RNA sequence: CGAAGGUGUGCUGUGAGGCAUGCUGGAGGUAUCAGAAGUGCGAAUGCUGACAUAAGUAACGAUAAAGCGGGUGAAAAGCCCGCUCGCCGGAAGACCAAGGGUUCCUGUCCAACGUUAAUCGGGGCAGGGUGAGUCGACCCCUAAGGCGAGGCCGAAAGGCG
RNA sequence: UAAGGUGAUAUGAACCGUUAUAACCGGCGAUUUCCGAAUGGGGAAACCCAGUGUGUUUCGACACACUAUCAUUAACUGAAUCCAUAGGUUAAUGAGGCGAACCGGGGGAACUGAAACAUCUAAGUACCCCGAGGAAAAGAAAUCAACCGAGAUUCCCCCAGUAGCGGCGAGCGAACGGGGAGCAGCCCAGAGCCUGAAUCAGUGUGUGUGUUAGUGGAAGCGUCUGGAAAGGCGCGCGAUACAGGGUGACAGCCCCGUACACAAAAAUGCACAUGCUGUGAGCUCGAUGAGUAGGGCGGGACACGUGGUAUCCUGUCUGAAUAUGGGGGGACCAUCCUCCAAGGCUAAAUACUCCUGACUGACCGAUAGUGAACCAGUACCGUGAGGGAAAGGCGAAAAGAAC
């Protein structure tokens, strides 16, 4: 079939990426809501 | 107990029992049904029934004579093998030294 | 230390201008087979260390 | 401020081998220092090739605990117990029974 | 021009390999494994002014180490540079 | 917004009460025009997002006297 | 000279129960009396961890097909070589952009992995292997569309431009 | 400060060092590539591309400094037009982001309970957003009181679940006044006076006393079992040290510390004295903060909710006396009492603990304690926000089993 995940690299990083999560102010609390309880994988940046 | 509301599965359906929580109070990591909270002990007794007890064990010790009555006890140097010694040959073995 | 606690910058520039190919050497032959000790390394760096020290000083 | 230290003769207190005399060798700040010929346990090297290790029993002295051992000053031939002063500028060790300066 | 610093801290190592003696022995070529900010425009003047040897190119790449699973734990070693550097003809080094 | 640049009046909200009391949520808008104000001591206009109550505030007290409150204030005429 | 815990054996009350010693066990524990209880379990298709039956039973994942002689090996149906047979040949042949990230080659190992055996491996370990003026990315310029100094408009967030 | 060290996983290697530059040790200055407010533009964050200037220059490339944006000040070239203004172009100072809790400003919700639900409750509760701080908000009479009075807020206990509010249903809930911690009052709305006069220190000093390393610091031996004394038996000893922990099992006197008493070259805090970058007290005169109190209209806060409702904040419309005066005293007048907004400031009594040091537990021992006693926000599962585990034990010392 064709099925859920189909990657790609160019969506994942303006998606579920760092510089998608820059400017969205309700994005930045996102972050301090991953370093505020210490993730390894803060975003899929790679 | 810090998960989330969230439930583990649907209640219907799946021959299971209806399981509610990740904190579930009967659950392996649960809760505690009837936990205490940093609480407080002491009770009150009244000025009359203390100093009444206070004349209640007054009378005791002199019916069994555990208390003993001295006039002068001290010593003149901060020593404690003084004060060891001496209850040595005034031969003693506990005691409560009330000064005055 | 002692010698180079007093020392000149005029010295230091060709003592660093040695100093540096005679860590170079050193690290070749720990890359070759002849360097069997394992201490000039140590030695040289903390070299380099103690006089890029005092450069910001003098 | 070392109560005992590398290089000196001292005497077992309990343990195994009481009473007992002998040398230390070397030391260990983890509680434990080298006393030769004292607790000879056994041990079994295991024959490898390299660097010629033939292997073989090898009986190996022991360390033990420095808050085991006390040091054996000849004059006394007994359990010395040493304390600190200072003497010309430094802290002098010296034995607070028999009261010997060590020196 | 190009500092004395740079110039002999951007080496690192002669690299060892069979195929490494090939080029050597075939077309008086070096196989340095050099480190990861290392230009062509710097190696050679590094090894022409140091060791006196007459060079014109440099073929650079990158190789990339593995994942070794060490038990329960797992790691990978690092980026490193190596150089295929073709020295000119009649010089060899020792 | 509503930069009421005399005397700064501000949207607050409130009830919208039924007549069986029921209520729901609301805002109280404030009145404003845009007037191109004459002034005196520079012989010019100037713009200006007044309220209702600035205009009577205005030729009450002057207009040189809103300059002096307003470029202390902060904000910009 | 042997405590808790476990284990058995007599013996004792109306019962919750109590008593000591045989064995293992190798540092701990309790009297009478009063004081605070997260205080007693079979059941809640309750929770987490281990073990049964069904049962050494159905299955071993394309009905494209294998047979024999030799090597290696502690034993070869599957490994390497050899030569008979078969199957695809607009694919199951030969390559790249996607995506994965040593799966690639060279030695060595068979415990888990492989739906069987297993010397073989895409498995375990170690060592080598990715060379550009011309070929792909940056790079000069844009399309949809994103941001957008000032600017306008919203309670702040901000919304457009 | 001292004979030991080159962190651990986890052992070999060349080693330093023994009477003081071996290392852990506290303070002081110097080193800190790139990403991130990222700030020279750009970007799919750890990548790419440039400029001006000062540099040398084996004509060959490198070194370093600089440069966003607005907040506010000066300049200089300053449009439609001559003066005027927008507008750029610099230079200087300031601001960006970060994280537990408490505070306080703008908004603002539901199941629920009423055994139904709509007024109401849940509640100004959860949550968004903004700000200044280690405190913040207030605060020094248009208060309260009954014709006796008390004299600002803040903050704890009472009067009390009472007089009120309420489909007078469910429930909401004060004050006057008393008892406590703490109590400090002040200057602006100026024409002329003393001339640098208290005041606050942001500062000049050092002291007291910390603080960031330290130092000394008491006092037992023989024997009975045991593999092992710490045990069992004797006779001792120190106690301004019987807090604890460790060493082959239960120790005051084997090790560290415990009582006590000292230590700082540097740097710093809190109380002090002293001219300081700027202080104007005190003293006579006065004036007494205008689109402001009020009124009408719809809401919200006051315990006040299809009211007889005081009072205060404001969206909108009209708005006077001004000390002879103006307000309030639970509608309203009359009579007395009390006090002067429209301009602000101010210590402590008050809350919380990501973070630092100690001490304590009728707290729990690996399904109990945070989720994590072990490399836990991890392997893993979800594209993402986000959810999230199982799992400790040889030994006295590994001496870990030569052959
Ligand atoms: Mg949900
Ligand atoms: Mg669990
Ligand atoms: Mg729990
Ligand atoms: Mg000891
Ligand atoms: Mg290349
Ligand atoms: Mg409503
Ligand atoms: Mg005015
Ligand atoms: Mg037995
Ligand atoms: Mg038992
Ligand atoms: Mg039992
Ligand atoms: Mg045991
Ligand atoms: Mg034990
Ligand atoms: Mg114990
Ligand atoms: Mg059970
Ligand atoms: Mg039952
Ligand atoms: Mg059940
Ligand atoms: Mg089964
Ligand atoms: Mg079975
Ligand atoms: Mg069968
Ligand atoms: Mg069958
Ligand atoms: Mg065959
Ligand atoms: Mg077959
Ligand atoms: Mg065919
Ligand atoms: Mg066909
Ligand atoms: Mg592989
Ligand atoms: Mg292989
Ligand atoms: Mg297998
Ligand atoms: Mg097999
Ligand atoms: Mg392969
Ligand atoms: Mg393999
Ligand atoms: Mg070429
Ligand atoms: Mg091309
Ligand atoms: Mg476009
Ligand atoms: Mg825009
Ligand atoms: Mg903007
Ligand atoms: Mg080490
Ligand atoms: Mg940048
Ligand atoms: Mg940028
Ligand atoms: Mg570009
Ligand atoms: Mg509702
Ligand atoms: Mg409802
Ligand atoms: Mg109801
Ligand atoms: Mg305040
Ligand atoms: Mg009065
Ligand atoms: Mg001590
Ligand atoms: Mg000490
Ligand atoms: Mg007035
Ligand atoms: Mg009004
Ligand atoms: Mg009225
Ligand atoms: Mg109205
Ligand atoms: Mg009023
Ligand atoms: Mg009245
Ligand atoms: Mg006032
Ligand atoms: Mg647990
Ligand atoms: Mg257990
Ligand atoms: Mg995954």
């Amino acid at each position: 079939m064709k099925r859920t995940f189909q990657p790609s690299v160019l969506k994942r990083n303006r998606s579920h990426g760092f510089r998608a999560r820059m400017a969205t102010k309700n994005g930045r609390q996102v972050l301090a809501r991953r370093r505020a309880k210490g993730r390894a994988r803060l975003t899929v940046s790679k | 107990v810090t998960g989330s509301g969230k439930k583990p599965w649907r209640q219907k359906g799946t021959g299971r029992a209806r399981s509610g929580s990740i904190k579930s109070p009967i659950w392996r990591s649960g809760g505690v049904t009837f936990a205490a909270r940093p609480q407080d002990h002491s009770q009150k007794v009244n000025k009359k029934m203390y100093r009444g007890a206070l004349k209640s064990i007054l009378s005791e010790l002199v019916r069994q004579d555990r208390l003993i009555v001295v006039e002068k006890f001290s010593v003149e140097a901060p020593k404690t093998k003084l004060l060891a010694q001496k209850l040595k040959d005034m031969a003693l073995e506990d005691v409560l030294i009330i000064t005055g | 230390a002692k010698e180079l606690r007093e020392k000149s910058v005029e010295e230091l520039n060709t003592e660093l201008l040695n100093l540096l190919r005679e860590q170079f050497n050193l690290r070749m032959q720990a890359a070759s087979g002849q360097l069997q000790q394992s201490h000039l390394l140590k030695q040289v760096r903390r070299d380099v260390a103690r006089v890029k020290t005092l450069l910001n000083e003098k | 401020a070392a109560k005992i230290r590398r290089d000196d003769e001292v005497i077992v207190l309990t343990g195994k081998d009481k009473g007992k005399r002998g040398k230390v060798k070397n030391v260990l700040s983890s509680g434990k220092v080298i006393v030769e010929g004292i607790n000879l346990v056994k041990k079994h090297q295991k024959p490898v090739p390299a660097l010629n290790q033939p292997g073989g029993i090898v009986e190996k002295e022991a360390a033990i605990q420095v808050s085991n051992v006390a040091i054996f000053n000849a004059a006394t031939g007994k359990a010395d117990r040493v304390g600190f002063r200072f003497e010309d500028g430094k802290k002098v060790r010296f034995f607070k029974s028999n009261s010997e300066t060590i020196k | 021009m190009i500092r004395e610093e740079r110039l002999l801290k951007v080496l690192r190592a002669p690299h060892v390999s069979e195929k490494a003696s090939t080029a050597m022995e075939k077309s008086n070529t070096i196989v340095l494994k050099v480190a990861k900010d290392a230009t062509k425009a710097e190696i050679k003047a590094a090894v022409q002014k140091l060791f006196e040897v007459e060079v014109e190119v440099v073929n650079t790449l990158v190789v990339k180490g593995k994942v070794k699973r060490h038990g329960q734990r797992i790691g990978r070693r690092s980026d490193w540079k190596k150089a295929y550097v073709t020295l000119k003809e009649g010089q060899n080094l020792d | 917004s509503r930069v009421c640049q005399v005397t700064g009046k501000r949207p607050v909200t409130g009830n919208n009460r039924s007549h069986a009391l029921n209520a729901t949520k609301r805002r109280f808008l404030p009145n404003l025009h845009s007037h191109r104000f004459w002034v005196e001591s520079e012989k010019r206009f100037v713009t200006l997002r007044v309220s209702a109550k600035g205009m009577r505030v205005i030729d009450k007290k002057g207009i040189d006297t809103v300059l002096a409150e307003l470029r202390a204030r902060g904000e910009k005429y």
